[PDB]
């Protein structure tokens, strides 16, 4: 609920390079700034003789918002022989898929054709190239001795990947084996040490890859998508897949152990060609130390009142328990045709409450199909189902739709406000937008009316203008507030108070102004003690009302100044979402 | 808990038990009172029959004589709370128009299927004369999204995707709408003979895009206004879907638009994605098309599980020469014969709709709009339930029309939360 929707970053591309349809992070270690990472896989190059290439641009965020793009391969299609091309980089779709680890960056091309070794052939392999600070080699693990469609030919290698917590890649090509899908798992250290430019099939000691099986395990397309997280408690992180057309259509999701690759547990969709697993992510979002894992099935059909079917999609969330048991949880889309669930990004703790959240988008939902992308905070019994906010595109399409959402990226304090922000990428108008979190601000206003049982015929307080006394009580109200990460010592608040809200005859105000509302502007500091102002409030003369059974309710209100406690930027400050900004008590009358 | 809640236009909203009279009370308590039938105010949910045209039964030699469902114009009139129940009475006529466009696989696989179907067109027309004076029959060709990773891409492959066989094969194609649907049958024999082969796959096949295409464009195909609207698909493998294309890397999401070039062909295989299920039966639903999967073995319980979802789909066995594809068609229409289900077009996600069926005389059905086992000129009733959780601002049009047929009931709901007296 906290993300800034007013004045966010907004980066784009070369029109029709798909700027956006891969998302990430590039925090290099220490000192060194933050960058931002937008695939456009549809790119043009300067490689020699080489249409639609595509590439990875290195976004700034200082100052200006330029983005520069990062140089992973300048050279064009290498030669088996004389005219006889051994590789096919035209229309690879490099920059498909961009994951970032510390310095490394690894950015693949999952439709990267080669030349068999022995015939001419054209088999999408698919190959990768990771760059860590000084070094860049490419990484094409299914480009080997294991030909055609049953071997990896077809493989598209780098489909989807991502980094272990042990500097270890997990990749996915779905194509293997007649589709049935692959993973493989090589350690940085070899990857750039066995790396050989002559050598096309490299061969590695430690590495973690799924077997070939039976014939009925084909149509499968494991290696759709991957995450990281540790599920048989050993520190080491597993490989989760989803496998979307496995069971017959029906979609699973596959966890292997990170160490030895070793099938743990495995989850089935419930609805034909929902496509369960066209997005995983694991995150711990009940705050048990324990990986939380998030299916996606966008396809997913749903009965409505009307009794009618209607695509608006599905995300099932299975909190992992000790035991070893998941407690799944469903959670369906809002739009039809929206496709929720597409993109499943992990935003750590957005709001700092001490849960971490997520977001899940509609990349074809709102308004002319622009886009939507829906915040879900965790809690202590798991995922809060109702979303907090709300993020919606801003720009029309122009021949494939926007896709606002459809690829993204959060869990990163890019401004170093304390609270991690958003990458929303919308490659289908080629614009990537970065969305900062506002600082949260936690307050405990306090109200306290005594006497609460108000007697008519007391008439302490003496009443200045005339000799005639009143009957008088106090009102007491005290602010409290405090938050995390960097915002201001000092907090100005406005309070409102408003005796009888309910009630017209207004039966009881205040003293010195004899008005039933009362305005004080009130400047507290943070993490300090509730600074408390009272003040004397009167009920007024009986001959001038005659309801005495209706309770008269003291009511109080207070916002912040938004404007005085803003960045230097301008990135104002949020309350917190459940905590009413404001309160109330009431009194009553012996009658 | 009309005495907690009352305005007389907010005591009608606390409770469709609720009334105001002219305090907010129940009808009966305010009598009670002594408040006057013409001072309490009740805006009674209502019906008001416009059209109720009795269902013409026997063969009608006037076709704009047929009337298959009873009523025909509704204005509904409902309280924020209250429930209305509808009857609606449906009944298939004797002769009935029938369109049926034969969309078949064209995969190497498909070859000896090839030299049985060469006289089907008139084979079929003999036999489907019999129960239809009016048939149109078309024809249609699909195989898979010439892209890779789905073909290969080798210059040698692409001219002749049979080479390593060897076998002549044509290039792989889409789909490829070759006859609009017509009374000559002979017409349609000559071009099931003109057809060829292309890839052998053994991976699904991208059947799906000749579907969605088949169903919207309703010129170039050529279906007939009143009649049935039969899509028999003819394949003997799996097919790809939605996101599947993600691998060729298409990543532009199935208008449901026609996109047949000049050529009659389907020119968006390479732009956009497989049709999803859910986006299938949204334009098979508003075409009015009844699709049929005339699959192998080998795929029947895969196919069987998608005609669950689309509303009027049913499968049938078929030989791996397709052999009795004569039999299937004909056996499937009778059962469509004995078919009647109903549908809600233009509704609201915030309206809750009951639906009862009462198949012959004494059975009824709960939590069904659907009726089998019925004879030709037997008749289906059923008890639809609409009901407003709110308010609304203003009217909204609904549609309840049988599955396959062109007659419908035309709905208009207006709810109503004003008073008589704030006039
Ligand atoms: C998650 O979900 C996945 C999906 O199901 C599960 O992963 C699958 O697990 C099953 C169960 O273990 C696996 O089935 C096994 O497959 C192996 C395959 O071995 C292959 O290689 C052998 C040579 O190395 C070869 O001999 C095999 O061929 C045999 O079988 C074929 C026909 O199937 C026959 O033609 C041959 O002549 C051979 O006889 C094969 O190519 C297989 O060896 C296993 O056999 C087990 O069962 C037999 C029963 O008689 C028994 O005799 C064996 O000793 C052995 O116990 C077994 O069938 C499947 O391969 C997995 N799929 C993938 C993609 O990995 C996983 O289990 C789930 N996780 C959890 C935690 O549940
Ligand atoms: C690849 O590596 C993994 C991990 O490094 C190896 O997994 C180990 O498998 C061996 C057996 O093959 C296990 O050795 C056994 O451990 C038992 C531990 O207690 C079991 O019984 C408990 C009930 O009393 C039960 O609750 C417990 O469940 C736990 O393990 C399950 C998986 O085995 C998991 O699903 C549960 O959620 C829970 O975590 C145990 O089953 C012990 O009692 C036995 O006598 C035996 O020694 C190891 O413990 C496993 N290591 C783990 C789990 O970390 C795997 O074998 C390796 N593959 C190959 C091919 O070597
Ligand atoms: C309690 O605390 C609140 C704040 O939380 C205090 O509110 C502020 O009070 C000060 C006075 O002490 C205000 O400052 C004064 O504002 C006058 C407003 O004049 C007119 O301004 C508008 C036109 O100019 C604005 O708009 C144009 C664009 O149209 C801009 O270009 C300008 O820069 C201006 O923003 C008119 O529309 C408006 O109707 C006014 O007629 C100004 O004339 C004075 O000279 C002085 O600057 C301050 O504005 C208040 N701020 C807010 C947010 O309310 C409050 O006083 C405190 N109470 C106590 C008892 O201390
Ligand atoms: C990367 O550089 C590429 C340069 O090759 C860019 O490719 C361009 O892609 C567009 C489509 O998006 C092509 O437009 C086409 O135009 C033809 C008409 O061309 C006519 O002339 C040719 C001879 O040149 C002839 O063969 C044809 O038959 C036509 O008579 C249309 O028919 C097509 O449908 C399509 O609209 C451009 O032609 C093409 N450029 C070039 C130089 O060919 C690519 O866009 C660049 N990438 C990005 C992201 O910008
Ligand atoms: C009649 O009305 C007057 C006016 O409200 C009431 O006076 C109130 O009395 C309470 C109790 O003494 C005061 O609270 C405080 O109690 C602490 C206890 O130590 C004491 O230290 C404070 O000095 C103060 O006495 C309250 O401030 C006071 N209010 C005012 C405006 O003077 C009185 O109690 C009522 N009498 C009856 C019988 O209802
Ligand atoms: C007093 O605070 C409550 C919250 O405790 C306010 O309740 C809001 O009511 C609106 C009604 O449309 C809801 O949309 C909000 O979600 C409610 N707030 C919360 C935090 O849930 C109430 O409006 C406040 N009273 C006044 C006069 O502002
Ligand atoms: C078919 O009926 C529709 C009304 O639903 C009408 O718009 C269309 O013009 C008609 N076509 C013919 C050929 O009568
Ligand atoms: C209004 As009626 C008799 O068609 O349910
Ligand atoms: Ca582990
Ligand atoms: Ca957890
Ligand atoms: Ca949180
Ligand atoms: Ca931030
Ligand atoms: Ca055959
Ligand atoms: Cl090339
Ligand atoms: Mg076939
Ligand atoms: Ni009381």
């Amino acid at each position: 609920f906290n993300l800034d929707v007013d004045s966010p970053a907004e980066y784009s591309g070369p029109e029709g390079s798909y700027f956006g349809f891969a998302v990430d992070f590039f925090v290099p270690s220490a000192s060194s700034r933050m960058f931002l990472l937008v695939g456009a896989p549809k790119a043009n190059t300067t490689q020699p003789g080489i249409v639609e290439g595509g590439q990875v641009l290195k976004c700034d965020w200082s100052s200006t918002r330029r983005c520069q793009p990062i140089e992973f391969d300048a050279t064009g299609n290498r030669d088996y022989a004389k005219d006889d091309p051994l590789e096919f980089k035209s229309h690879q779709w490099f920059g498909a898929s961009v994951r970032s680890k510390q310095d490394k960056i690894l950015a693949c091309a999952p439709l990267y054709h080669w030349r068999t070794e022995m015939k001419q052939e054209r088999e999408p392999v698919g190959t990768c190239f990771l760059q860590d600070g000084t070094k860049t080699v490419e990484y094409a693990p299914c480009r080997s001795q294991d030909i055609d469609a049953d071997g990896q030919g077809f493989c598209q290698g780098g489909f989807s990947i991502d980094f272990t917590k042990a500097d270890r890649v997990l990749l996915g090509g779905p194509g293997s084996f007649y589709w049935q899908g692959q993973l493989i798992s090589d350690q940085v250290a070899e990857i750039v040490s066995k790396y050989d430019p002559n050598v096309y099939s490299i061969k590695y000691n430690n590495q973690l890859a799924t077997r070939t099986a039976q014939a009925i395990f084909d149509d499968s397309y494991l290696g759709y998508s991957v995450a990281v997280g540790d599920f048989n408690g050993d520190g080491i992180d597993d490989f989760v897949s989803g496998v979307p057309r496995a069971a017959r259509t029906l979609g699973m999701v596959y966890i292997y152990d990170g160490k030895n690759m070793s099938s743990l547990y495995n989850f089935t969709g419930e609805q034909m060609a929902a496509y369960f697993g066209f997005s995983v992510a694991a995150t711990d979002i009940n705050g048990d130390d324990y990986a939380d894992v998030f299916i996606g099935a966008p396809l997913f059909m749903d009965r409505g009142s009307d009794g009618k079917l209607q695509e608006v999609g599905q995300v099932s969330v299975s909190l992992q328990r000790a035991s070893g048991d998941f407690q799944t949880t469903k959670l369906n889309g809002f739009e039809v045709f929206a496709r929720f669930g597409s993109a499943i990004a992990p935003l750590g703790d957005l709001d700092q409450d001490g849960f971490n959240d997520i977001a899940i988008a509609a990349p074809y939902g709102g308004e002319d199909k622009k886009g939507i992308v829906y915040i879900f905070n965790g809690r202590s019994t798991g995922l809060n189902a109702v979303p907090s906010q709300i993020l919606e595109g801003q720009w029309a399409a122009r021949s494939c739709p926007p896709s606002f959402g459809y690829s993204m990226k959060g869990a990163t304090d890019i401004d170093k406000n304390g609270y991690p922000d958003l990458i929303v990428g919308a490659f289908g108008v080629d614009r990537a937008i970065l969305y900062r979190a506002r600082p949260v601000i936690t307050v405990n206003a306090g109200l306290e009316v005594y006497p609460s049982i108000l007697n008519q015929d007391n008439k302490t307080c003496s009443l200045p203008g005339t000799a005639l006394k009143v009957s008088c009580f106090n009102v007491r109200f005290c602010l409290k507030a405090d938050g995390k990460g960097v915002l201001p010592r000092k907090l100005n608040f406005q309070v409102e108070l408003l005796l009888d809200k309910l009630k017209a005859i207004r039966r009881a105000l205040f003293l010195y102004s004899r008005s039933p509302s009362h305005s004080k502007n009130m400047t507290i500091s943070r993490g300090g003690l509730m600074q408390c102002e009272e003040l004397i409030a009167y009920l007024r003369d009986e001959s001038e009302f005659r309801d005495k059974l209706t309770p008269i309710t003291i009511f109080m209100e207070y916002r912040l100044d938004y404007r005085t406690a803003a960045d230097t930027t301008g990135l104002q400050p949020i309350l917190n979402q459940f905590t009413p900004a404001n309160i109330s008590r009431q009194a009553h009358i012996l009658l | 808990g009309c005495a907690l809640g009352g305005t007389c236009e907010d005591c009608l909203l606390i409770g469709p038990q609720c009334a105001w009279c002219a305090r907010c009370d129940t009808p009966a308590n305010l009598l009670a009172k002594g408040c006057q039938l013409n001072f309490i105010e009740n805006p009674v949910s209502q019906v008001e029959i416009l059209k109720n045209k009795p269902l013409s039964v026997g063969r009608q030699k006037n076709s704009s004589d047929i009337v298959q469902i009873a009523p025909q114009s509704l204005i509904l009139k409902l309280r924020p709370g209250g429930a209305q129940t509808l009857q609606v009475h449906v009944r298939q006529t004797e002769d009935y128009p029938v369109d049926l466009y034969y969309l078949m696989d064209l995969s190497a696989s498909m070859d000896d299927d090839l030299n049985t179907i060469k006289e089907l067109g008139s084979r079929l027309s003999k036999e489907m004369s019999k129960l239809t004076s009016n048939f149109r029959l078309g024809f249609g060709s699909f195989v898979e999204k010439p892209v890779s990773p789905f073909v290969k891409t080798t210059p040698e492959e692409i001219a002749n995707p049979c080479s390593s066989i060897p076998y002549f094969c044509l290039p792989t194609f889409g789909f490829k709408h070759i006859l609009p649907l017509t009374n000559d049958a002979e017409r349609f024999n000559e071009i099931v003979k003109n057809q060829k082969i292309s890839a052998n796959i053994d991976t699904p096949e991208g059947g799906f895009d000749a579907i969605m295409q088949a169903a919207v464009c309703k010129e170039k195909i050529g279906w007939r206004n009143d009649s049935l609207h039969l899509l028999v698909f003819v394949s003997d493998a799996d097919s790809h879907f939605g996101m599947d294309s993600k691998l060729a890397g298409i990543v532009c999401p199935n208008d449901g638009l026609c996109h047949l070039d000049s050529k009659n062909e389907y020119s968006m295989s390479t732009v956009l994605e497989y049709p999803t299920i859910g986006q299938l039966i949204d334009k098979l639903v508003q075409n009015n098309v009844l699709l049929i999967f005339a699959v192998t073995q080998e795929q029947v319980h895969l196919y069987e599980n998608y005609a669950k979802l689309i509303p009027g789909a049913t499968v049938g066995l078929l030989q791996k020469d397709s052999g009795n594809i004569l039999q299937l068609i004909i056996s499937a229409y009778e059962e469509l014969r004995s078919e009647v289900e109903l549908e809600v077009l233009g509704d609201t996600e915030g309206l809750n709709l009951s639906f009862t069926a009462i198949c012959n005389n004494g059975t009824l059905f709960q939590h069904q709009k659907k009726c089998s086992h019925m004879k030709v000129g037997d008749t289906a009733s059923f008890s639809v339930t609409v009901n407003i959780p709110h308010c609304e601002r203003r009217s909204r049009h609904i549609i309840i029309k049988p599955v396959g047929l062109g007659d419908a009931l035309e709905l208009l709901v207006s709810p109503e939360c004003n008073c008589d007296c704030q006039k």
